[PDB]
């Protein structure tokens, strides 16, 4: 598995975390509901989008994710610094 | 190119959560009036 | 135009009064009321002289009011 921390921001994270830092379901990358976006899958092979995890394909301050609530577009995730 | 696409949608994900953030507070705004 | 189809996320018009009849305060100024609807900070969203927008996803367009004591008020703008 990968491992479940950061390094630095998050650049690298690749794990299965799939919930806001305020605890939000995130957006699967693939829909455009509730919240269309421009973060394409296959638009941005490198930035490992998948299924609905946290990421940081952005130079975002850590990984992030559009929400499953209509009322807010994204958040940031709490990914622990890694040790 | 696809890093300046990226930057261009973090922009605007910045922007549209401060728009978020300032109307909610316009709305707490009225409810510590009322 | 002077009308929206949805809910003014593009209305670009001139209507410069709350939906009370309350003339909105201009968004370059932070007198009465100081804010952070910048036109210089979101400068794609039309914030242009006192007239009412619907920069933020509100339920319609809206201002700030000149009234001190109305911080912002909803505006009635007609359906296309």
């Amino acid at each position: 598995p990968a491992e479940e921390c950061m390094h630095a921001s998050g650049e690298n994270y690749d794990g299965k975390i799939s919930k806001t830092m305020s605890g939000l379901e995130c957006q699967a990358w693939d829909s455009q509901s509730p919240h269309a976006h421009g973060y394409i899958p296959s638009k941005f092979p490198n930035k490992n989008l998948k299924k609905n995890y946290c990421r940081n394909p952005d130079r975002e301050l850590r990984p992030w994710c559009f929400t499953t609530d209509p009322n807010k577009r994204w958040e940031l995730c709490d990914i622990p610094r890694c040790t | 190119t696809a890093d300046a696409e990226l930057q261009r949608l973090k922009n605007e994900r910045h922007e549209e959560a401060e728009l978020e953030r300032l109307k909610s507070e316009r709305h707490d705004h009225d409810k510590k009036e009322a």
